[PDB]
């Protein structure tokens, strides 16, 4: 099915208020920081998540739609039932020693499931049905300046348990971010697109995602979040006219005149992009 | 070399073991003049039953070569020596390599034979006593420093003893040592390698007279029999018979292999293998003794106060807590850190420490709570300490180790 | 104690600081969770400007707490945090991973001789 | 396809952010590290590899531009191909003599296949087709700064086999590396080339591959890599007028005077070039 003939660059802005982001499941539940420098992190398989969340809400199992049923399924079922979708005998630690048939037990994946088609999976596994790259990856996620945790303390009506020693009858902890800004970096590929069809629709239900992903996200702990900016560069044929490293740079963020210290708003910041060389296209208004 | 010739001779007059069948010169073994030389020699037996690693053919004397000759003399005219000479040797030879006959052993690259001067018991204990598995009160008699004849009065200490050592390559064979000491002297110095190599056991099941074959395994690749440097095969064997210095070289190997080493769940052993073994932790302790004269415990000692020995302790501990907090941990700091915490401690330890607090933490909230226990030893430890060292030398690099197995036992005696 | 206190070294100053303030808050509030160690220590090392200054809010808090109380031990404690200080300068921006080791046995030494009787 | 007529030298740096530019396979998979200094380390054959996939991208397999150490070939049957190819049939695993005929079937391998006429191969294997050395090197890749690796714990909400002993979650984790800058060295001889055919044009595409090697190899665990500068320097002669070290001395990175702190970013170094003898001329790729 038709790929996609550009390669694209993105850069993605968010912020957040009295919440935290992605909890450390080792540093107790507290945000994840910079140990040198106290910028905040958050990890890119987070934001993977929120998207196909997104994606399972809205497209409601519509034909080779699918999501690879990802919240607690077993996986090797998929494979197997890959093999035998392609009429293929399962194979646990092998790929078929049959080129087609081999890579059919992954096509029909391919056909069936969006976000294995979008950003590839481990298939070596017990049941095997090979490896995917993916056309789509991102990076970390990184604070535009320090951040300083804070946790707060919470009573209890009551007891879970049988607690006979026998008012306010437990603690409880909260760790929370005063405020923060984030920013991000993304890739896409034309030469592995190719090889798994990601096609043109596929493409703008993803920047559709990217912009209306925190929405449907509220929780307790979750706080108050939103994305504010996306910028998308275009080159103009199949292999880039232009280094990354170069376009990422011409957008700059800073300071407002009204510093005053703390900042608890975007209000805070001043954003601007300068002007792209010939050959890449740049559109900022999405 | 007379050994075999006069060996042959000695029991040639017996019903066993030799046999009758066989220009002039000086023949050279012997020193006699005017006799027939021979032009070439009888060939030796290779294989497994022979030489092990050899080809079928073998020979110690050979010169196909042009580049080998000398003189404008040709093939064994180089070296005269008369027919029955040359049958006689190799008769011996032959003999002795009989696996029939409990003369033989092979260790690493080199097949090994013995033989006493004269017929003794000597002969018979020394084959299982050098690598084990009377058995070992003699053993212990050597270790503890009492001479061979209160064990065994009979033995004749003044009797000489032959040691000779071999190994292959193609048709051709080569000499990588040879020893003709005394009965007498020979086991003394076997008993002091034995006192040096002393270390508490870390399970019930390990061996007490760690054989030789067993510890140069140690060093290999992937503990397999071959991939032993044979250089090092060589140097252990002539410094444990000789009293030497062990050779420089091998100190560094040693902490090679625990640098490269990393667990082997693939091997499906109960226990996630250590690092540091047994037998690593003993060849370290016999090196420091002889080549850098320094004093080291047997067991654990609480008052030992160096920085090496004490921040060998330190990583144990806080290594304890790592365990306790995730029961049936996927990896260690063990795995990872252990290289480059004992080569170069202030760029490591000051981050290990912030970990530790999160696994105390942890342990602290949950019911058994002796995070205490662990804490305090920390805090002891700390004391005596000034500063955290940015490199350490190798010599600094032995003690570490010592003091991290001799405080991860201290603490497996406790479960 | 081996704790030295007359070594002035900035980050060993700020490791003293930290165990009296912890030991202070402990002696304030008995049948704590757990400790200003464990949810600061982190911070502390990564970003030294930053956090002592709230720390040093919440040690007045605990030092009122105590002191109307007949255990007017807190007023000791005080007279350290003066002393301490007193050497110090200015607050580090960043720390070397060298010096944060040397933090670390400032803390440390100092713990050990709060505890004595 | 003439060879060159000159000697050459070149310099190369690069960066890293957020990843692990080449996994230590007994380290777990930790960075690769000098144990006594704490600098970083980049091997050789990380490069190599990378080139040959650039090439092979970009070329397509076009005549005289296959390559040879490729996935999962079994590589003497390219030596009996090349045997055939010439007419002849191989000797037994043996081979201490030279091939029936070592002209055509070293030629037949150099021809045809990029990378053995670039770098050589050993090639004395069961079916011998002769031996060849190459007429390109480089060494190891030294970070100018102690790094700092650290260790990142993550879950996954699905499990893979069946045994699921318990439908529940799973650990895992990450290594990574803050940043670092890197810098690398690299030799050319002409006596060498004369003997493969090496011609210029295989030089500016090696030229080319270097520039742009990186962006296409995006992945999970890569983060953001990129080249920043590269220097090359060409003799008069076919053989050089001075010492490797004394060019190599020309080029000095140091800390921009402002900076303080962990370095975050190519701005934190400064970057200087002399002036080269008489004998030799510099010039700047990128």
């Amino acid at each position: 099915m038709t790929a996609i003939a550009n390669r694209y660059e993105f850069v993605l802005l968010f912020d957040v208020e009295n919440g935290n982001p992605n909890g450390d499941p080792d540093a107790g539940n507290m945000p994840r920081i910079d140990p040198e420098t106290g910028h905040g992190l958050v990890t890119d398989v987070c934001l993977k998540r929120k998207i196909r969340n997104h994606v399972a809400l809205t497209k409601e199992g519509a034909e080779r739609f699918n999501i690879y049923i990802q919240e607690k399924a077993i996986l090797n079922e998929t494979h197997e039932r890959a093999y035998t979708a392609c009429d293929l005998k399962p194979e646990p630690k092998k790929l078929p020693k049959k080129v087609e048939d081999a890579k059919r037990v992954t096509d029909w994946m391919c056909t069936n499931f969006y976000d294995i088609r979008t950003f590839g999976a481990v298939m070596t596994t017990e049941v095997n049905c090979g490896q995917v790259r993916g056309p789509v990856q991102m990076a970390f996620a990184r604070s535009v300046e320090p951040v300083v945790p804070q946790e707060v303390s919470i009573t209890r009506m009551a007891v879970t348990t049988k607690a006979e020693a026998e008012d306010n009858r437990t603690m409880g902890r909260k760790h929370i971010v005063p405020y923060g800004l984030y920013v991000a970096h993304g890739f896409i590929s034309a030469p592995l697109a190719e090889k798994t069809g990601f096609s043109d629709e596929d493409l703008t239900l993803f920047w559709d995602a990217l912009v209306n992903m925190f929405e449907h996200d509220r929780s307790a702990a979750r706080g108050l979040m939103s994305s504010r900016k996306l910028i998308v560069f275009k080159h103009q044929n199949r292999l880039g006219n232009a280094p990354a490293h170069k376009l990422f740079d011409l957008v700059k963020v800073s300071r407002a005149e009204g510093s005053s210290g703390p900042a608890r708003s975007f209000a805070d910041y001043a954003v601007t992009v300068g002007q792209a060389p010939e050959g890449v296209e740049v559109k900022e208004m999405l | 070399l007379q050994a075999l010739h006069g060996y042959y001779q000695r029991m040639s007059a017996d019903p066993d073991a030799g046999m009758p069948p066989y220009l002039c010169g000086q023949c050279l073994i012997t020193g006699e003049r005017q006799k027939p030389i021979a032009q070439l020699h009888p060939s030796i037996k290779g294989g497994r039953d022979g030489v092990r690693g050899a080809q079928a053919v073998a020979s110690i004397v050979s010169f196909n070569n042009t580049a080998f000759e000398s003189y404008g003399k040709e093939q064994s005219i180089n070296a005269p020596v008369s027919q029955e000479a040359a049958f006689s040797y190799v008769t011996a030879l032959n003999y002795l390599l009989n696996p029939s006959n409990r003369q033989k052993v092979t260790i690493a690259d080199a097949t090994v034979v013995f033989w006493a001067e004269r017929s003794s018991p000597a002969e018979d204990i020394f084959a299982g006593m050098f690598d084990p598995p009377r058995m070992h009160d003699l053993l212990v008699a050597i270790r503890s420093g009492k001479r061979a004849t209160d064990i065994m009065p009979d033995m004749d200490e003044s009797v000489r003893f032959h040691v000779l050592g071999l190994s292959p390559n193609a048709a051709r064979l080569s000499v990588r040592f040879w020893e003709v000491d005394t009965v007498g002297h020979m086991l003394d110095k076997v008993g002091r390698h034995y006192r040096e190599l002393e270390i508490i056991p870390q399970f019930n099941n390990e061996q007490e007279f760690p054989s030789l074959s067993t510890l140069l395994r140690q060093t290999a690749v992937l503990n397999k029999t071959e991939n032993i440097s044979p250089v090092l095969a060589g140097g252990l064997f002539r410094a444990m018979l000789t009293g030497g210095p062990y050779p420089q070289s091998l100190l560094p190997a040693v902490l090679g292999r625990i640098r490269a080493e990393h667990a082997r769940p693939e091997d499906k052993s109960r226990y996630r293998l250590e690092v540091v073994t047994y037998y690593r932790a003993a060849l370290i302790k016999a090196y420091l003794i002889r080549n850098r004269k320094l004093e080291v415990p047997v067991s654990l000692d609480p008052a030992r106060t160096d920085r090496p020995y004490l921040l060998g302790r330190l990583f144990a501990v806080l290594e304890k807590a790592q365990e306790d907090a995730v029961p049936g941990a996927n990896a260690t700091i063990k795995d990872r850190y252990l290289a480059s915490a004992s080569a170069n401690p202030g760029q490591v330890f000051h981050m290990l420490l912030k970990n530790a607090s999160n696994h105390t933490a942890k342990l602290r909230k949950d019911p058994e709570r002796k995070a205490i226990h662990y804490e305090i030893m920390m805090q002891e430890i700390i004391d005596n300490i000034s500063d955290f060292p940015v490199t350490m030398s190798s010599d600094e690099q032995g003690l570490f180790m010592i003091g991290y197995y001799h405080q991860r036992k201290a603490l497996f005696t406790k479960k | 104690v081996s704790l030295d206190p007359a070594r002035t070294d900035r980050p060993y100053l700020l490791g003293r600081l930290f165990a009296v303030l912890e030991k202070a808050q402990e002696d304030a509030v008995p049948g704590a969770n757990a400790t200003i160690k464990d949810r600061y220590l982190a911070s502390a090392s990564a970003n030294p400007g930053q956090v002592f200054h709230m720390l040093l809010k919440n040690a007045s808090n605990h030092t009122a707490k105590l002191r109307k109380d007949p255990e007017r031990k807190a007023i000791h404690y005080e007279i350290m945090m003066q002393e301490i200080i007193d050497n110090i300068s200015d607050f580090p921006v960043t720390m070397s991973s060298d010096e944060q080791g040397l933090f670390m046995i400032g803390y440390y030494h100092q713990r050990k001789a709060l505890f004595t009787k």
